[PDB]
């Protein structure tokens, strides 16, 4: 009947035609996915057998009837899911029976309203999902009081139109209560004088809601009074959408306190708008999908202490000065922008991943002005220009390059300076490496990730006299030929090695001896016919290693160690190594004594 | 095989051969090769969470199949598309706005198959596979 994705645990029973529940299923299982299959009632007792599982899913199983005590036996599911059944109404102890459940789904569900919802049973409730509903109203129940440990409700896709005091009132009498909400999708118009007073919320969502800038300036005028964590703001491309947005709508936010405000996709758009003054005092401010094409009119008052533009669409790079941000992200730009230097002192994070940026002078404290900063991202942008050591960003412990155009980086120690970094990466750059002095500087690294890169002459050259604290080296799709004498005597703590997808011709034993801290080798799809006698026996720590896609010469007695070690060895080995020719397994062969 | 027709162009689509989960797609304007912003309708009940959607496209232009393509249209935090936030079972009726620029000077017999991925575990959510074809 059922998939088995995994033996006696998870199964995938979505789509079998299934006119009841199955019997023949293991009772150990943790999970189990009956979505789509024809259930059409829910049994009294249907799953009372099965008695451990976590995870049940029911999404789009036509079901009409949920008869008292149907989940009777499941005391440790903590995830049901009830998408897009047609449950027009639950019944009293509909569901009591269900001690550990954290996330009750119940998308979808011809839901009328929550009052009548038999939930007020429910202690260890995290999570309810009732989007996609008939419910008309935005009161908070009563029974809430009860439910100690539900944190987010989801009232999207529904019909409310207007929030007033009373509907919140539940939170009036419960400051000392933790509660995201959702309202995203409701043509909510009238939100009452005064209607958030004294009221807490963690994170509100409201988005693709107003139909009408009055409207929407209207209510979040009454939005007075309130403290929330996080706000989101925003409408989508699907949907009933503003006539015109600008910043006067943001008024009424001066008097509501804000920890993180975060707009997203709005169809008109102006810059001033994050400028926009009521936003000043915002602890962390927020940007997804927005039209915005500069920032910079940025008064240095606005205390924010985190910025993030994500898929914006900046023309031109932000000049900024904020003196507080500890932390700024700006990635996945539309425009294929230019790196323009900063001034942010506070500023310790720093991620401008994928842009298309390109970047003259990299670089050193002048381009940021933080003596502080110790996560810089650079990955997937452009041209990076390789000009300046560090010098002035001694604390940076982490450094990313990947897939970017580094350059000058072979001409000079450019990491000269970054004597406490721990992490970097330089895969996919393109670097051919001219150059025994590029790392130099970099004593305190553990991870060294450089795959897809080149070395002169395909030989590996000896670039890590000066890295004694690595403990991850990638140098996997290096096109690699051979290794040069010396070049790992140095790395006594180093515990994975990567050299797959190389063309190495061939090993030396003298390579591996003072590797006495490996626990991984991989030296899989390369040209190696053979291996020294012996190479492996000193490895003391090794426990995988992938030899796999070589094309072994099999003739005894030249495989004689190689497949012995490999028979020795089998637990440790991953893949299988096979001959040239036969395609034969390596730890298959033997040799006449 | 379900086809609207521009004076210019007459496009029809259908499931793919080896996938044929249920769709009901549509769009207003009906396509002209050179320019058309309007609707895209779409009818369907999702077989996973909408969350981390995306496309791979393998296009052909007059039969020459071009590389694949992959656009993502739900990156599963803070959407553009209202639908990204859909669920594994629950409806999907949503007109999608589409804007099409063009093509001055086009060309023949296009033809477009779409997967539709979740992202979150990589299943099949469907497959059309389309046709565009010009004058007579
Ligand atoms: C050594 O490097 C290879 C290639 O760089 C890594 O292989 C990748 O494995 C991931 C996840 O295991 C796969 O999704 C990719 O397809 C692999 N890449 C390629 C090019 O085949 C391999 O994992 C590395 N070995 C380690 C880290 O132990
Ligand atoms: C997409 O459409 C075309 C048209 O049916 C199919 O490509 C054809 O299918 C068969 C089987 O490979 C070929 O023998 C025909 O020559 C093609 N038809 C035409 C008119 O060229 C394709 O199989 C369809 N299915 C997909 C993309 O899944
Ligand atoms: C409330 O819970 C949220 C998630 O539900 C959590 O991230 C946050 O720390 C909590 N808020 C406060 C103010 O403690
Ligand atoms: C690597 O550089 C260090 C750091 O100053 C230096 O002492 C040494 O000359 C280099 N290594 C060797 C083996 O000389
Ligand atoms: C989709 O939208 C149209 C709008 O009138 C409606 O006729 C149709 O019933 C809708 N379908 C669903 C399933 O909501
Ligand atoms: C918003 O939506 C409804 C569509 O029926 C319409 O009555 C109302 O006037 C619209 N207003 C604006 C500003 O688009």
């Amino acid at each position: 009947p059922c998939i088995e994705v995994v033996p006696n645990i998870t199964y995938q029973c979505m789509d079998q035609k299934l006119s009841k529940v199955p019997d023949d299923i293991p009772s150990s299982t943790k999970n189990i996915d009956l979505s789509f299959n024809p259930l059409k009632i829910l049994k009294s007792y249907s799953f009372s057998n099965f008695s451990e599982l976590q995870w049940l899913d029911l999404s789009r199983c036509e079901i009409e009837t949920i008869e008292d005590k149907a989940w009777h036996g499941l005391h440790h599911l903590s995830n049901l899911i009830l998408t897009g059944n047609p449950i027009q109404s639950f019944s009293p102890g509909s569901f009591s029976g269900l001690t550990s459940l954290e996330n009750l789904v119940a998308v979808e569900t011809k839901l009328a309203s929550l009052e009548s919802f038999p939930i007020g049973q429910l202690i260890t409730l995290k999570k309810l999902n009732v989007a996609h509903n008939f419910i008309h109203s935005c009161k908070l129940p009563a029974y809430f009081s009860n439910l100690t440990n539900l944190v987010h409700v989801d009232l999207s896709y529904n019909y409310i139109q207007t929030i007033t005091v009373n509907d919140l009132q539940f939170l009036r009498e419960n400051p000392q209560v933790n509660l995201s909400l959702d309202m995203s999708l409701n043509p909510i118009d009238f939100i009452q004088d005064q209607a958030f007073q004294g009221i807490k919320l963690h994170e509100l969502t409201l988005r693709g809601n107003f139909n009408s800038s009055n409207i929407m300036k209207t209510c979040l005028q009454n939005l007075a009074g309130l403290h929330v964590h996080r706000l989101i703001l925003g409408e989508f491309k699907d949907e009933r959408n503003l006539e015109i947005f600008e910043p006067s709508i943001m008024e009424g936010l001066c008097d509501v306190t804000i920890d993180e405000f975060r707009l997203t996709y709005t169809n008109d758009f102006s810059d001033d708008i994050v400028k926009f003054h009521c936003l000043a005092n915002v602890s962390a401010m927020s940007l997804a999908g927005v039209s915005i094409k500069y920032l910079e009119d940025v008064p240095k008052h606005f205390k924010w202490q985190s910025l993030s533009i994500i898929r914006c669409q900046l023309k031109q790079f932000p000049t900024l000065d904020l003196p507080f941000l500890k932390s700024l992200t700006l990635t996945m730009n539309k425009g294929s922008i230019s790196f323009k230097k900063v001034a942010l002192p506070s500023l310790s994070y720093l991620d401008l991943s994928r842009n298309a940026l390109s970047f003259s002078g990299c670089c050193s404290y002048s381009d940021l002005g933080t003596n502080s900063l110790r996560h810089l991202d650079l990955s997937f942008n452009g041209a990076i220009i390789m000009s300046a050591n560090f010098m002035g960003l001694e604390e940076l412990q982490h450094l990313d390059f990947q897939h970017s155009t580094l350059k000058r980086v072979t001409e000079f120690s450019a990491f000269l300076s970054l004597e406490k970094l721990l992490y970097l990466d330089i895969s996919y750059t393109n670097t051919k490496i001219d150059f025994d002095g590029i790392f130099l500087g970099l004593t305190s690294l553990n991870t060294l990730k450089m795959a897809g890169n080149s070395f002169k002459d395909n030989t590996l050259s000896n670039v890590f006299a000066n890295t004694t604290n690595l403990t991850f080296l990638d140098l996997s799709k290096c096109q690699l030929e051979q290794i040069s004498w010396g070049v790992f005597d140095t790395l006594h703590r180093l515990q994975l090695l990567n050299m797959s997808h190389n063309n190495l011709l061939f090993l030396d034993s003298s390579h591996y001896n003072q590797l006495y801290s490996l626990k991984e080798l991989a030296l899989d799809t390369n040209q190696l016919k053979s291996v020294p006698d012996g190479i492996f026996d000193r490895l003391t720590s090794l426990q995988k290693i992938w030899l796999h896609t070589n094309p072994w010469d099999c003739s005894c007695p030249r495989i004689d160690y190689l497949s012995r070690w490999l028979n020795k060895n089998s637990q440790k080995e991953q893949g299988s190594a096979k001959c040239s020719g036969s395609g034969k397994p390596v730890r298959s062969i033997i040799c006449p004594t | 095989q379900w086809f609207c027709n521009s004076s210019d162009a007459i496009i029809s689509y259908s499931y793919c051969d080896h996938l044929k989960f249920p769709i009901s797609i549509s769009s207003e304007p009906c396509i002209r090769l050179r320019g058309t912003n309007g609707f895209v309708h779409v009818e369907f009940i999702p077989r996973g969470n909408l969350k981390y959607l995306y496309f791979n496209l393998f296009i052909s232009v007059n039969s020459i199949e071009l590389p694949k393509r992959k656009e993502v249209l739900c990156h599963g935090h803070d959407d553009d598309y209202s639908f990204c936030r859909a669920l594994k079972g629950e409806t999907v009726n949503t007109s999608i706005p589409f804007s099409f620029e063009g093509i001055l000077f086009p060309k023949g017999h296009y033809r477009c198959v779409a997967e539709a991925i979740a992202g979150d575990t990589e299943e099949k959510l469907f497959c059309l596979n389309f046709t565009i074809i010009h004058r007579r």
